[PDB]
């Protein structure tokens, strides 16, 4: 199924995707595109911050969702 | 207390800065705060019992600043490691999904339970919001459209917008899906170009923008923060479905101190979120002091590594 993920420039990605693939899988599928490394990303479905060991399918992502990825800016 | 403010600061735990400025923007956004300090004796929302107690000391403390341990052990983000800097927008997100998760489940439980022996949460009342995608398929021209709710706006800064109002019209801008971002539509089964359109279906009562004030650099393999300095106005019309606009007074500017990405410090300028009590203050920790809009305004200029990070808009009744 084909998702959007909106980049860190606000850009509309496609991304080919199955229910099952888990949220690593689709932080190794944004590598590939953006070139980013899953320990920078995080990705925002419908307000929600997707959880490492859950699938798409847990989260009612279907063709057509859009997931927002966003950094970190770390103070103390 | 201390402060001749009357408000009360916060004590840093050990690099618990974005906690802090956090919940002091929260406590200064009107409607929540109430929502929270109203919360009846019996109920089953632990965590904003928690808060409640948090706010109740914020309210009535005789002390300068006191410790939000307590709040700030309940709300823990379970995958930060305590003692390590961490971004604010993440841990705000988290909060806020927890008091909402909270409320939402025990109303169902009650609902269910009473229905099988034969609503809106108080997240979604003060910061949700929706927004609805369009796509057109420009060979069928068939629009499919999906309506999603968010508590933010996450406002990226276009490719190398001086303004919060030039970011929110780029959110909202129509953008052409081809070549390697085609849109794959079931109509014509098969790839096709296609215009994708976002309106806001619904203005939040609280609007939360969060600047996204970084870039993955290519050349170094490593993310960089965005200083560009981003001009925020008191008064902003958020754009609505149908070509419609709906005014929002800024209640509070929760600031990333930092050259970098990797590390800084955390601070909030707010003044009383209620509908429109216009004094504004500085929240630094343990010290809260009188400050201005002027101050708001003029941060990166005066500080370029210090940028504004996550609003708060309050609509305008
Ligand atoms: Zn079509």
């Amino acid at each position: 199924m084909q998702i959007f993920v909106k980049t860190l420039t606000g850009k509309t990605i496609t991304l080919e995707v199955e229910p099952s693939d888990t949220i690593e899988n689709v932080k190794a599928k944004i590598q590939d595109k953006e070139g980013i490394p899953p320990d920078q990303q995080r990705l925002i479905f419908a307000g929600k911050q997707l959880e490492d060991g859950r699938t798409l399918s847990d989260y009612n992502i279907q063709k057509e969702s859009t997931l927002h990825l966003v950094l970190r800016l770390r103070g103390g | 207390a201390k402060s001749d403010t009357g408000k009360i600061g916060l004590i840093n735990l050990g690099n618990t800065s974005y906690v802090n400025s956090i919940l002091q923007a929260l406590f200064m956004a009107s409607d929540f705060r109430h929502c929270v300090l109203r919360l009846t004796e019996n109920n089953s929302q632990p965590l904003m019992t928690k808060l409640q107690w948090l706010f109740g000391f914020l309210e009535h403390s005789q002390r300068p600043a006191i410790s939000p341990e307590n709040f700030l052990s309940a709300s823990w983000t379970p995958w930060f490691s305590p003692g390590t800097q961490q971004d604010c927008s993440e841990y705000l997100k988290y909060l806020l999904d927890r008091l909402h998760e909270e409320e939402k489940t025990g109303t169902r439980i009650c609902q269910k339970l009473k229905q099988s022996s034969s609503s809106s949460t108080s997240v979604e009342k003060m910061f949700g919001g929706k927004i609805v995608t369009r796509i057109c398929c420009l060979c069928c021209l068939n629009v499919s459209s999906r309506e999603e709710a968010f508590t933010d706006l996450s406002l990226a800064f276009p490719p190398p917008s001086r303004s919060v109002l030039d970011l929110v019209n780029y959110f909202l801008s129509p953008e052409k899906l081809t070549a390697e971002n085609r849109y794959y539509c079931e109509s014509c089964a098969s790839l096709q170009d296609a215009e994708k359109v976002v309106e806001l279906s619904q203005g939040p009562c609280y609007l939360i923008l969060t600047l996204l004030r970084f870039s993955f650099d290519l050349r170094t393999m490593r993310r960089r923060k965005i200083l560009d300095d981003v001009s925020i106005p008191l008064l902003l019309r958020l754009p609505l479905a149908g070509g419609r606009g709906q005014a929002y007074d800024l209640c509070s500017v929760v600031v990333h101190s930092g050259v970098s990405s990797e590390s800084g410090h955390y601070y909030c300028y707010a003044r009383e979120g209620a509908a429109r009590e216009n004094q504004w203050y500085l929240f630094n920790d343990t010290r809260v002091s009188f400050s201005s809009f002027e101050s708001v305004s003029n941060v990166t200029s005066f500080f370029p590594k210090d940028t504004a990070y996550v609003l708060f808009y309050r609509q305008r009744p």
